[PDB]
C-alpha cells in the first residue's frame, strides 16, 4: 500500500535527483513488500508493487545517468533478484524484461572501469538472470541465449566475473535452442583449455572464482553434448584432489559440489574412463568421494550422487565385460563388505545405505562368477535387525527401509537354495515394506510401489507356495490396519452403518492397484494369486466374528438395554428389521474395508476377456453363500463384480440355453427368491437400499433371467425415485435397469408389465418437478420418448388407482373441526383446511429447520385443541369418529418417522399420544373406536413394507390395556363398556386369522408378546384365554405353517408360543382335563408346521399332569 | 423492495416492525384496509406469508397473551444475534440449528414443561451436543390455556415459512 | 491341552535327541558357517515354539525340573550377539542347578551387548491374554507366530543407527525383564544407576509396570527386601546409590499395597538411621548418601492410605526426622555442602508426608514453625532457574503443594477469617514476611501455589515487599527471562487485582511508596522487552498498570522523560509513546502526562515528535491525547487545549507541505 506511495515518490524524484532519497526508498519498498506470505492477499498487494517497480527502476536509470543512480538501480536489482525465487512464478514477460535489463546494466558499466559497484551490479543482475529456468516460451530463450554467447566468445574481463560466463553457457545450453546448442559446445573447448591448462602450471594453486563458473558450464552443457571421454577425467579427478585439502574459505563445499554432479550426470562414457581407474584411483576415486561423505557439508548428497552413480558403472561394464575383467573389480566391492562388518564398531550412518545399496551394484553382476551366500545372506541379517528393531523409536524414516530395500531387491535378485531360516526372514521383510507404503512422500511413494514390484518379481520367479501365505497376511494386515473407517453420502453411510457402525484405508489401493497394473506382463499369476489369497482369508475373516456378531449383540446389547418395560417393545422391533448393532467390531472392522476397497480393487486390475468367465463361474457361488447369513455390503460386492465382468452375452445366452458350468447358473436362479424376500420383510429403508443396488444389478446382467417378475423392480426405481436423488446411487442403477431390458425379450409382456413401469416412473419424473439430479431426470425423458407407444395408459390407471385426491376435511367441513377464541373478532380458525396439510409437513422432511419445528409443534397444537372442544354437546362430540380417527391414524405415524428428525421433539410427542391412547379408556366408548382400530391396522403397517411404527404401536397397546386394567370404575364398567378384555381377544384372535394368514400374521403375535407381562398377573382373566392360546398357535401356526413365506412371521408366532409355556404353573385343574386333551388331538391333527409345537406341547403338558 | 430480504433476517425484522407498529393503523379492520394497498408492490411471491405475520401479529399481540383460550421476540433477539457475534461457517448452522431448537420451544416450551419442568427439552439438539463432550399434573394445565396464546405464532409462523 | 502336551512330552524326549547334535556342531564349527548359522538358528527357532506351547499348562516346573534345556539356552548365549537378540524373551526357570547358570552365561552377554555409552536410547495375565482377545484378530496372531517375525513384530508394531541396535538390544533385554525374576530384577537396577540416557522411559515404565502388575505377596516382598539389600552395605559410587533411591522409589511409589516385609525391616533401617564418621570424604559420601536414601523411601512409604490402617507414629520416628533438618548450624567444609544438603531436604520435605497422615491443626503448624533453615535454598539459591525448575533439584514446592493442600483441608474446617495478623501467628502463615535472604524466592513459589487457594487481605504487606525485593533480587535472577518476569511480578500483580476490599489499605496507606517506585520501575522496564520481544509486553504491565492507577504518586513526569525520546533513525518514539496513550486511558489523561509539572512545554514536545514522524505511533497517541484534552476542554477550562489545537494545526499545516498524500 505504502510501497506505491513511496516508489511514486522517490522513483519520480529519482527522475531529478538522487544519493540517500534512493536507498532508504529501495529498503522500503523492500521490507515491507518482503515479509509478504501467504498468497491471495500479500500476492494481490504485491503484484501492483513489483510490477511498477521493475518498469520505474528500468526506464529511470536507464533514462538518468551515474553519480548515485548506479547505486539505487544496484540495490534495486539486488531486492529484486530476492523477490522472484520467493513470489513464485507468475512474472514472465516481466521476468524477460527484467533480463535484458540485466544485460542493459552491465552495458552501462562498461564505460566506466575499476571500482566496486560493477561488482555488486553485476553479480547481482547474474542471479537474476540465473534463476529463470521456467522457460517454455520461444524466442524468449533464443533472446538472450545468443548475446550471452556474443558477449562471452569476446572479453579479457580478469576474474571477479568470469563464474557467470560458464555460470550462463550451461544454463542456456540445458534448454534447447539447437544450432545455439552446437555452436555452444564447439565453442566450450576454449574456455575449458584455458582454466584446465591455467590449473596446471600459471598459478600453483586451484582458483576458486573461475573454477566455480568453469565446473559450472561443463557440468552443465554436456548433458546435452555426450559422447565425453577424456577431459571429464582430469578436470574432475584434480577438482577432488583440490577439494581434499581445504581450509577456511567458504563455498570450498561446493567447488567440489559441481563436478561430482558433473560426473552423475554424465553417467555415460565419462563414468567409462572411470572404469579405467578401479586400481591405481580404486583408493583415489571411492576415497575422495567418502571422504567427501563424511565432512559436514551441504552436499551431503554430492557424495552418493557421483558414488551410486559410479556403482552404476561398476555394475555396468562388470557384466558388459568379460571374465577377464573381474577380480580387479571384486577388491573394491570387498572393501564394501568390510564397510558392512566394520559398521558394528563404526556407525558408518548415512554410509549403511552405500553398503547396502554397495551389495547392490556388483552384487547384481559380480555375484553371476562365483557363490555368494556371504554376501545377501549377511545383508539380509541386517535388514532384519534394522527392521525388527523398529521395536525402537528410531524414526529410521520408513523411506529409509526402501532404499534399504530397493537394494534389498537387486540383493534378492538372485537366490537358489531354499533352506527354510531363509524364508521367515525375507517373508517378514517383505510384509514390512508391505506396510510402509502409506508413510511416503507421493515421490518416493512411487519409489516403493517399484520396490515392491521388484522383490516381489524375484519372490515369483523362485518358491512356488510361499507367495501366496505373503500376499494373504500382507492383505490382513492391511485390512485390519483399516480401522477407523474413512466413510464418515446418507444412503452410503447408510449401508456402512447397518453393518457395523463406529494411514487411511483408501491410501493403500493406490500401491495394490498400481502394482498389479504397473509395468505389464508377469503381473498374470501374480495378480491371480494376489485375488483368491486375499477372497479366501477374508472369506474366513468375516466368519470369524462378524458372521456371530450380528445375530449375538442383536440378542446381547438388546440384553443392556432389556428390562421387564422394554422387553415387550423389543420383541415388537424384532419383528420390523434387527438392533443393528454387530458384536465383533474386530472382523465387523475390517471386513467392511474388505468389500468396500474390494471394489476399488477388483474393478480396476484383471478384467479381460479370459479371467471373466472364470470370475463368475468361480467367484459367484462361495460369496453368496457367505451372504446367506444376511448382510448389505457383502452383498454388494457381488453385483459390482458380476455386472461388471463384461460378459452379457454368454451368460445370458447361456442361460436361455438352460431354460429351454451350468450349476453356478442354477445358483443364479437360486438366489432369486431368498433375495427379494430378504427385501421385502426385514430390509431397513436405508439397508432396503443398500441390498437393493445389489438385487437390482444380478438381474440387471442375466436379462433372459429377468424374464417376468415385476416385484423387483417395482421395489428398486420405486425407492430409485424421490427417495434416492439425495445421492445419485439408487437412481442411477435404475436407468440402465429399464433401457438395457427395454429391449431384452420383454416385449411380449407390456400393457400389464409397463403400468407398474410408468408407475413408478411417475415419482422419478412427476416429483423431481416438486451425475446431477436434473440430469437424471433428463435421462428420464429420453428414456421415456425411445418409447411412444404405451407410456400412456400405464401412467393412467396408476394416478387413479393411486387416487392422490384423497381429500378427508373430516365429514365433508360440517363447521369447525377446531374453532378458537383470541382475537374475539374475526376468527377463521375452522382447520378443516389445516389438516391433510400437516399431513405433508410429517412427510416434508425438506427445510427440517422451519418446517419439522413449527410445522410440527403446530401440528400437535391443533391436535390439543381438537382433543378439547370434544367435550360438550356440538359437532366436535359425536363427531370424534371421522376427525379423530383420520388424523389419530397419522399421530403415532408421526412420532416414528419424527424419530429420524424429532428427537427431544418426538420424544414428547409420544408420551402425547400415549395419553391420548389412554383418555378415552379412563372415559367412554366412541373414543375408543378410534386408537385401538387405526393401529389394530398399525400391525398392518409391518405386513406392509412399514417398519417402526409396529414397534411404536405395539408399546401403544401394551399401555392401552394397562389404561383398561387402571380403568377400574367398577367392573360393572368392564361388563357393560366393550373396548376391551373379551371384546380384545375376539379383535385380536379373529385379528390373528383374517386373511388366511399373510400380511396380517405378524400382527397377532406382536399383540400377544406385548401383552404377554399382563397376561401373567390378573386373576381368573389369566385362565379362559389361555385356553384361547391354544388356539393362537392353532392360529399363528397352521396360519403361517401353509402358506410358510419365509421367516419374519414363522419366528414371532413361535414367540407367541413361548407365551404358552406360561399356562404351565398348574391352576384351575380343568387344564389338566380339557387343555391337556387339545396337545393330543394335535398329532392327527398335525397341521404341517405345528409339527415341533404339537410334540412340544405333548411331552410338556403330560409333563406336570 | 426491502420487505423482504435476501437472506439477513434482521433487516427484514427490524424494517416489518417499522412498518408495523405505527405506520399500521390501531383498528383490527383499517388494517384489513391497509394491507391490500401494500402487498401488490412487491411484484414479488411469498408476500401473503409476510400479510399473515404482519396481521396475526398486530391482532394478536397483547388481546391473545392473557386471553388464550414469542416469534417476534425471538425475531427481535435474532435481529441482535447478527448485530454481534457469529459470522459464517457451520457456527451459523449452529445459530440455525438453535433456531430450529428455539422455532420448537415457543409452542413446545409448554409442553416439555408439562412432562418435567420449566428447563426440560431446552437443549433439544444442542443437549446431544452437550452430552458427547409435576409431570402429570404439569401435563394436565397446558392443556387448558396454561399458554395457549404460544400457540398462535407456531401456528402463524409454521404457514409463513412454507 | 492334546495336542498342546503332545507337541511338548516328546519335544522333552527329542529335545534331549537331535538338537544337541547342531548346537555343538555350530559351537564348535567357509562351509563350517553355513552348517553353524542354519543349524544354530534353526534349533533356535524351535525351542522358541516349544517353550511358548510349554507355557499353557504344568510349565515351570516341566520347564525348569526336566532335562537337556539350560544347556541349549546358554551356548547359543554364547557364540553371537544378533540372530540371539530372538531367542533371548524366553526363560527365566528358578530353584539352583539354574540361577548360578543365569546370572554367568548372562552378565558376560550384556558385556557384549551393553556398553556404558552417551545417552541415546529410543495365570493371571495370560488368562486376560487368552480370555480377552477375539478371534477375528487371534487369526492375525496365530499365523503370526509360528516361526518368520510376525512372532515379535506382532506384539511391538501395535552415534544413531548402532546405538539403535545396542538399543533394541536393551528393548528385548528389559522388556521381557519387566515380567519375571528378581535377579532380573537387579541388572537393571545396576544399569539405571550408570548415569542419565533416553533409557530413562524404558526404565521408568518397566519398574512402574513390575510394581503394578506383579502383585503376588511374595514376588512382591522379594523385589522389594532385594533392591533394598542391594542398597545394602557394599563399595559402590555415589550415582549407583542415588539413581538406586530414584529408580527404588519408582520402585515402589507405585506398587503392590502389601508393604509387609520392606515396611518391616523398617526396624533395622530404623536403627541404620543414626550413625556418625568424620570424615576421611568416604563415609562422608556414604552417610549423606546412605543415611539419606533410608528416609527417602520410607516417607513416601507413608504416601498415603495404609498409614491411618497403622495408627502409629512410631512414636520416636518423628525425633531425627525433624532434628537434623532444622539443624547443621556447621560451617560449610568437608564438601559436606551441595551433595549432603540436596537430600538433607529430603527428610524435611518428605517426612511431612509423613505429617499430613498424622495432622490435626497445632502440632502441624508446629512441624511447619519455626525456622533454622534454610536447608535446600543457599545451596541452589546460588542455581535453579523457574519453578519447576525451583521445584526438582529443590524438592520443596514438589512437597508444600500437597502441604499447603492438607494444610488448608485442615484450615478451613475450623473456620476462616478475613483479618491479616489473627492468621499468621497462630498458623505457618507467620513466616509470610518476608525476610532479608537469597530464600526468598522459593519461599515466593511456594506462596504462589498458595494465591492459588488462600488469599485475601491476609498475606498483605508481603505482596508489597515483593514488590521491593524483585529490585535487587529479580535483577539477581540474571533480568528474570520472560517467564521469569511473568510468573514472579505478573503473579504478584495477578493476587493484587485479585482483590477490591484490601489493595485500598495499601492504596491508602502503604500504596504512596511500594506502589510509586513499583510502577516506575515496571514502565521503565517494560518498554525494554518489548522494544526486544513482542508487543504485549507493555500490556503484560500496562493493564495492571491501569489496576492500580487509582491512586499511585504520578509518575508521568518521566513517563513523558521516555516519549521525550532521541530523533529520526530510532523508533523509540514508539517505545515512548505508547505508554503515553496507556497513560491516557484514565485519570484526567493522568493529570495530563505531567506535561507541565516537571518542565512547561513537554506537551509541546509530543507535538514535536508526531510532526516529525508519520510513526503509527505518533499519530494515533496525538489523537485519544487531542481527545480527552478536547472532551475536558470542551467540559473544563478552554485555555488549557487552546495552545494544543494551535500546535496540531501547525502540524497539520507541516504534514500538508513536507509530503502531500502520506
Amino acid at each position: 500500500c505504502s510501497l506505491l506511495r513511496l516508489q511514486e515518490t522517490l522513483s519520480a524524484a529519482d527522475r531529478c535527483g538522487a544519493a540517500l532519497a534512493g536507498h532508504q526508498l529501495i529498503r522500503g519498498l523492500g521490507q515491507e513488500c518482503v515479509l509478504s506470505s501467504s498468497p491471495a492477499v500479500l500476492a494481490l498487494q504485491t503484484s501492483l508493487v513489483f510490477s511498477r517497480d521493475f518498469g520505474l527502476l528500468v526506464f529511470v536509470r536507464k533514462s538518468l545517468n551515474s553519480i548515485e543512480f548506479r547505486e539505487c538501480r544496484e540495490e534495486i536489482l539486488k531486492f529484486l533478484c530476492i523477490f522472484l525465487e520467493k513470489m513464485g512464478q507468475k512474472i514472465a514477460p516481466y521476468s524477460v524484461e527484467i533480463k535484458n535489463t540485466c544485460t542493459s546494466v552491465y552495458t552501462k558499466d562498461r564505460a566506466a572501469k575499476c571500482k566496486i559497484p560493477a561488482l555488486d551490479l553485476l553479480i547481482k543482475l547474474l542471479q537474476t538472470f540465473r534463476s529463470s529456468r521456467l522457460m517454455d516460451e520461444f524466442k524468449i530463450g533464443e533472446l538472450f541465449s545468443k548475446f550471452y554467447g556474443e558477449l562471452a566468445l569476446k572479453k579479457k574481463i580478469p576474474d571477479t566475473v568470469l563464474e557467470k560466463v560458464y555460470e550462463l553457457l550451461g544454463l542456456l545450453g540445458e534448454v534447447h535452442p539447437s544450432e545455439m546448442i552446437n555452436n555452444a559446445e564447439n565453442l566450450f573447448r576454449a574456455f575449458l583449455g584455458e582454466l584446465k591448462t591455467q590449473m596446471t602450471s600459471a598459478v600453483r594453486e586451484p582458483k576458486l572464482p573461475v573454477l566455480a563458473g568453469c565446473l559450472k558450464g561443463l557440468s552443465s552443457l554436456l548433458c546435452n553434448f555426450t559422447k565425453s571421454m577424456e577431459e571429464d577425467p582430469q578436470t574432475s579427478r584434480e577438482i577432488f584432489n583440490f577439494v581434499l585439502k581445504a581450509i577456511r574459505p567458504q563455498i570450498d563445499l561446493k567447488r567440489y559440489a559441481v563436478p561430482s554432479a558433473g560426473l552423475r550426470l554424465f553417467a555415460l562414457h565419462a563414468s567409462q574412463f572411470s572404469t579405467c581407474l578401479l586400481d591405481n584411483y580404486v583408493s583415489l576415486f571411492e576415497v575422495l568421494l567418502k571422504w567427501c561423505a563424511h565432512t559436514n557439508v551441504e552436499l551431503k548428497k554430492a557424495a552418493l550422487s557421483a558414488l551410486e552413480s559410479f556403482l552404476k558403472q561398476v555394475s555396468n561394464m562388470v557384466a558388459k565385460n568379460a571374465e577377464m575383467h573381474k577380480n580387479k573389480l571384486q577388491y573394491f566391492m570387498e572393501q564394501f563388505y568390510g564397510i558392512i562388518r566394520n559398521v558394528d564398531s563404526n556407525n558408518k550412518e548415512l554410509s549403511i545405505a552405500i553398503r547396502g545399496y554397495g551389495l547392490f551394484a556388483g552384487p547384481c553382476k559380480v555375484i553371476n562368477a562365483k557363490d555368494v551366500d556371504f554376501m545377501y545372506v549377511e545383508l539380509i541379517q541386517r535388514c532384519k535387525q534394522m527392521f525388527l528393531t523398529q521395536t525402537d523409536t528410531g524414526d529410521d524414516r520408513v523411506y529409509q527401509m526402501p532404499s534399504f530395500l530397493q537394494s534389498v531387491a537387486s540383493v534378492l535378485l538372485y537366490l537358489d537354495t531354499v533352506p527354510e531360516v531363509y524364508t521367515p526372514v525375507l517373508e517378514h521383510l517383505v510384509v514390512m515394506q508391505i506396510d510402509s507404503f502409506p508413510q511416503y512422500s507421493p515421490k518416493m511413494q512411487l519409489v516403493c510401489c517399484r520396490a515392491i514390484v521388484k522383490v516381489f518379481l524375484a519372490l515369483a520367479a523362485k518358491g512356488p507356495v510361499l507367495r501366496n501365505c505373503i500376499s494373504t497376511v500382507v492383505h490382513q494386515g492391511l485390512i485390519r490396519i483399516c480401522s477407523k473407517p474413512v466413510v464418515l453420502s446418507e444412503s452410503e453411510d447408510h449401508r456402512a452403518s447397518g453393518e457395523v457402525r463406529t494411514k487411511d484405508y483408501v491410501d493403500l489401493f493406490r500401491h495394490l492397484l498400481s502394482s498389479d497394473q504397473m509395468m505389464d506382463s508377469i503381473l498374470a499369476d501374480e495378480a491371480f494369486f494376489s485375488v483368491n489369497s486375499s477372497s479366501e482369508s477374508l472369506n474366513h475373516l468375516l466368519y470369524d466374528e462378524f458372521v456371530k456378531s450380528v445375530l449375538k449383540i442383536v440378542e446381547k446389547l438388546d440384553l443392556t438395554l432389556e428390562i421387564q418395560t422394554v422387553g415387550e417393545q423389543e420383541n415388537g422391533d424384532e419383528a420390523p428389521g434387527v438392533w443393528m448393532i454387530p458384536t465383533s467390531d474386530p472382523a465387523a472392522n475390517l471386513h467392511p474395508a474388505k468389500p468396500k476397497d474390494f471394489s476399488a480393487f477388483i474393478n480396476l486390475v484383471e478384467f479381460c476377456r479370459e479371467i471373466l468367465p472364470e470370475k463368475q463361474a468361480e467367484f459367484f457361488e462361495p460369496w453368496v453363500y457367505s451372504f446367506s447369513y444376511e448382510l448389505i455390503l457383502q452383498s454388494t460386492r457381488l453385483p459390482l463384480i458380476s455386472g461388471f465382468y463384461k460378459l452379457l452375452s454368454i451368460t445370458v445366452r447361456n442361460a436361455k440355453k438352460i431354460k429351454y458350468k451350468y450349476s453356478c447358473f442354477a445358483l443364479f436362479v437360486k438366489f432369486g427368491k431368498e433375495v427379494a424376500v430378504k427385501m421385502k420383510q426385514y430390509k431397513d429403508e436405508l439397508l432396503a437400499s443398500c441390498l437393493t443396488f445389489l438385487l437390482s444389478l444380478p438381474h440387471n446382467i442375466i436379462e433372459l433371467d429377468v424374464r417376468a417378475y415385476v416385484p423387483a423392480l417395482q421395489m428398486a426405481f420405486k425407492l430409485g425415485l424421490s427417495y434416492t436423488p439425495l445421492a445419485e446411487v439408487g437412481l442411477n442403477a435404475l436407468e440402465e435397469w429399464s433401457i438395457y431390458i427395454d429391449r431384452h425379450v420383454m416385449q411380449p409382456y407390456y400393457k400389464d408389465i409397463l403400468p407398474c413401469l410408468d408407475g413408478y416412473l411417475k415419482t422419478s419424473a412427476l416429483s423431481d418437478e416438486t451425475i446431477s439430479l436434473e440430469e437424471i431426470r433428463i435421462r428420464v425423458v429420453q428414456m421415456l420418448g425411445s418409447l411412444g407407444g404405451q407410456i400412456n395408459k400405464n401412467l393412467l390407471t396408476v394416478t387413479s388407482s393411486d387416487e392422490m385426491m384423497k381429500s378427508y376435511v373430516a365429514w365433508d367441513r360440517e363447521k369447525r373441526l377446531s374453532f378458537a377464541v383470541p382475537f374475539r373478532e374475526m376468527k377463521p380458525v375452522i382447520f378443516l383446511d389445516v389438516f391433510l396439510p400437516r399431513v405433508t409437513e410429517l412427510a416434508l422432511t425438506a427445510s427440517d429447520r422451519q418446517t419439522k419445528v413449527a410445522a410440527c409443534e403446530l401440528l400437535h397444537s391443533m391436535v390439543m385443541f381438537m382433543l378439547g372442544k370434544a367435550t360438550q354437546m356440538p359437532e366436535g362430540g359425536q363427531g370424534a369418529p371421522p376427525m379423530y380417527q383420520l388424523y389419530k391414524r397419522t399421530f403415532p405415524v408421526l412420532l416414528r418417522l419424527a424419530c429420524d428428525v424429532d428427537q427431544v421433539t418426538r420424544q414428547l410427542y409420544e408420551p402425547l399420544v400415549m395419553q391420548l391412547i389412554h383418555w378415552f379408556t379412563n372415559n367412554k366408548k366412541f373414543e375408543s373406536q378410534d386408537t385401538v382400530a387405526l393401529l389394530e391396522a398399525i400391525l398392518d403397517g409391518i405386513v406392509d413394507p412399514v417398519d417402526s411404527t409396529l414397534r411404536d404401536f405395539c408399546g401403544r397397546c401394551i399401555r392401552e390395556f394397562l389404561k383398561w386394567s387402571i380403568k377400574q370404575i367398577t367392573p360393572q364398567q368392564q361388563e357393560k363398556s366393550p373396548v376391551n378384555t373379551k371384546s380384545l381377544f375376539k379383535r385380536l384372535y379373529s385379528l390373528a386369522l383374517h386373511p388366511n394368514a399373510f400380511k396380517r400374521l405378524g400382527a397377532s403375535l406382536a399383540f400377544n408378546n406385548i401383552y404377554r407381562e399382563f397376561r401373567e398377573e390378573e386373576s381368573l382373566v389369566e385362565q379362559f384365554v389361555f385356553e384361547a392360546l391354544v388356539i393362537y398357535m392353532e392360529s399363528l401356526a397352521l396360519a403361517h405353517a401353509d402358506e410358510k413365506s419365509l421367516g419374519t412371521i414363522q419366528q414371532c408366532c413361535d414367540a407367541i408360543d413361548h407365551l404358552c409355556r406360561i399356562i404351565e404353573k398348574k391352576h384351575v385343574s380343568l387344564n389338566k382335563a380339557k387343555k391337556r386333551r387339545l396337545p393330543r388331538g394335535f398329532p392327527p391333527s398335525a397341521s404341517l408346521c405345528l409339527l415341533d409345537l404339537v410334540k412340544w406341547l405333548l411331552a410338556h403338558c403330560g409333563r406336570p399332569q | 423492495q426491502g420487505l423482504i430480504d435476501e437472506n439477513p433476517g434482521l433487516q427484514l425484522i427490524i424494517r416489518n416492525f417499522w412498518s408495523h407498529e405505527t405506520r399500521l393503523p390501531s383498528n383490527t379492520l383499517d388494517r384489513l384496509l391497509a394491507l391490500n394497498s401494500l402487498y401488490s408492490p412487491k411484484i414479488e411471491v411469498h408476500f401473503l406469508s409476510l400479510a399473515t405475520n404482519f396481521l396475526l401479529e398486530m391482532t394478536s399481540m397483547s388481546p391473545d397473551y392473557p386471553n388464550p383460550m414469542x416469534x417476534x421476540x425471538x425475531x427481535x433477539x435474532x435481529x441482535x444475534x447478527x448485530x454481534x457475534x457469529x459470522x459464517x461457517x457451520x457456527x451459523x448452522x449452529x445459530x440455525x440449528x438453535x433456531x430450529x431448537x428455539x422455532x420448537x420451544x415457543x409452542x413446545x416450551x409448554x409442553x416439555x414443561x408439562x412432562x418435567x419442568x420449566x428447563x426440560x427439552x431446552x437443549x433439544x439438539x444442542x443437549x446431544x451436543x452437550x452430552x458427547x463432550x409435576s409431570y402429570r399434573h404439569g401435563d394436565l394445565p397446558d392443556i387448558q390455556i396454561k399458554h395457549s396464546s404460544l400457540i398462535t405464532p407456531l401456528q402463524a409462523v409454521a404457514q409463513r415459512d412454507p | 491341552d492334546s495336542w498342546w502336551a503332545k507337541d511338548s512330552p516328546l519335544e522333552t524326549k527329542m529335545a534331549v535327541l537331535a538338537l544337541l547334535a547342531k548346537i555343538l556342531q555350530i559351537d564348535s564349527s567357509v562351509f563350517t558357517t553355513y552348517i553353524s548359522l542354519l543349524a544354530d538358528t534353526k534349533l533356535d527357532l524351535h525351542l522358541k515354539g516349544q517353550a511358548v506351547t510349554l507355557l499353557p499348562f504344568f510349565t515351570s516346573l516341566t520347564g525348569g525340573s526336566l532335562e537337556e534345556l539350560r544347556r541349549v539356552l546358554e551356548q547359543l548365549i554364547v557364540a553371537h550377539f544378533p540372530m540371539q537378540s530372538r531367542e533371548f524373551p524366553p526363560g527365566t526357570p528358578r530353584f539352583n542347578n539354574y540361577v548360578d547358570c543365569m546370572k554367568k552365561f548372562l552378565d558376560a552377554l550384556e558385556l557384549s551387548q551393553s556398553p556404558m555409552l552417551l545417552e541415546l536410547m529410543t495365570r493371571r495375565g495370560s488368562c486376560v491374554t487368552q480370555v480377552g482377545l477375539l478371534e477375528s484378530v487371534y487369526e492375525m496372531f496365530r499365523k503370526d507366530d509360528p516361526r518368520l517375525s510376525f512372532t515379535r513384530q506382532s506384539f511391538v508394531d501395535r552415534t544413531k543407527l548402532n546405538e539403535s541396535t545396542f538399543d533394541t538390544q536393551i528393548t528385548k533385554k528389559m522388556g521381557y525383564y519387566k515380567i519375571l525374576d528378581v535377579m532380573y530384577s537387579r541388572l537393571p537396577k545396576d544399569d539405571v544407576h550408570a548415569k542419565e540416557s533416553k533409557i530413562n522411559q524404558v526404565f521408568h515404565g518397566s519398574c512402574i509396570t513390575e510394581g503394578n502388575e506383579l502383585t503376588k505377596t511374595l514376588i512382591k516382598l522379594c523385589y522389594d527386601a532385594f533392591t533394598e539389600n542391594m542398597a545394602g552395605e557394599n563399595q559402590l559410587l555415589e550415582r549407583r546409590r542415588l539413581y538406586h533411591c530414584a529408580a527404588y522409589n519408582c520402585a515402589i511409589s507405585v506398587i503392590c499395597c502389601v508393604f509387609n516385609e520392606l515396611k518391616f525391616y523398617q526396624g533395622f533401617l530404623f536403627s541404620e538411621k543414626p550413625e556418625k564418621n568424620l570424615l576421611i570424604f568416604e563415609n562422608l559420601i556414604d552417610l549423606k548418601r546412605r543415611y539419606n536414601f533410608p528416609v527417602e523411601v520410607e516417607v513416601p512409604m507413608e504416601r498415603k492410605k495404609k498409614y491411618i490402617e497403622i495408627r502409629k507414629e512410631a512414636r520416636e520416628a518423628a525425633n531425627g526426622d525433624s532434628d537434623g533438618p532444622s539443624y547443621m548450624s556447621s560451617l560449610s567444609y568437608l564438601a559436606d555442602s551441595t551433595l549432603s544438603e540436596e537430600m538433607s531436604q529430603f527428610d524435611f520435605s518428605t517426612g511431612v508426608q509423613s505429617y499430613s497422615y498424622s495432622s490435626q491443626d497445632p502440632r502441624p503448624a508446629t512441624g511447619r514453625f519455626r525456622r533454622r533453615e534454610q536447608r535446600d535454598p543457599t545451596v541452589h539459591d546460588d542455581v535453579l532457574e523457574l519453578e519447576m525448575d525451583e521445584l526438582n533439584r529443590h524438592e520443596c514446592m514438589a512437597p508444600l503443594t500437597a502441604l499447603v493442600k492438607h494444610m488448608h483441608r485442615s484450615l478451613g474446617p475450623p473456620q476462616g477469617e478475613e483479618d491479616s495478623v489473627p492468621r499468621d501467628l497462630p498458623s505457618w502463615m507467620k513466616f509470610l514476611h518476608g525476610k532479608l535472604g537469597n530464600p526468598i524466592v522459593p519461599l515466593n513459589i511456594r506462596l504462589f501455589l498458595a494465591k492459588l487457594v488462600i488469599n485475601t487481605e491476609e498475606v498483605f504487606r508481603p505482596y508489597a515487599k515483593h514488590w521491593l525485593s524483585p529490585l535487587l533480587q529479580l535483577a539477581a535472577s540474571e533480568n528474570n527471562g520472560g517467564e521469569g518476569i511473568h510468573y514472579m511480578v505478573v503473579e504478584i500483580v495477578a493476587t493484587i487485582l485479585s482483590w477490591t476490599g484490601l489493595a485500598t489499605p495499601t492504596g491508602v496507606p502503604k500504596d504512596e511508596v511500594l506502589a510509586n517506585r513499583l510502577l516506575n520501575f515496571l514502565m521503565k522496564h517494560v518498554f525494554h522487552p518489548k522494544r526486544a520481544v513482542f508487543r504485549h509486553n507493555l500490556e503484560i504491565i500496562k493493564t495492571l498498570v491501569e489496576c492500580w492507577k487509582d491512586c499511585l504518586s504520578i509518575p508521568y513526569r518521566l513517563i513523558f522523560e521516555k516519549f521525550s525520546g532521541k530523533d529520526p533513525n530510532s523508533k523509540d518514539n514508539s517505545v515512548g509513546i505508547q505508554l503515553l496513550g496507556i497513560v491516557m486511558a484514565n485519570d484526567l489523561p493522568p493529570y495530563d502526562p505531567q506535561c507541565g509539572i516537571q518542565s512547561s512545554e513537554y506537551f509541546q514536545a509530543l507535538v514535536n515528535n508526531m510532526s516529525f514522524v508519520r510513526y503509527k505511533e505518533v499519530y494515533a497517541a496525538a489523537a485519544e491525547v487531542l481527545g480527552l484534552i478536547l472532551r475536558y476542554v470542551m467540559e473544563r477550562k478552554n485555555i488549557l487545549e487552546e495552545s494544543l489545537c494551535e500546535l496540531v494545526a501547525k502540524q497539520l499545516k507541516q504534514h500538508q507541505n513536507t509530503m502531500e498524500d502520506k
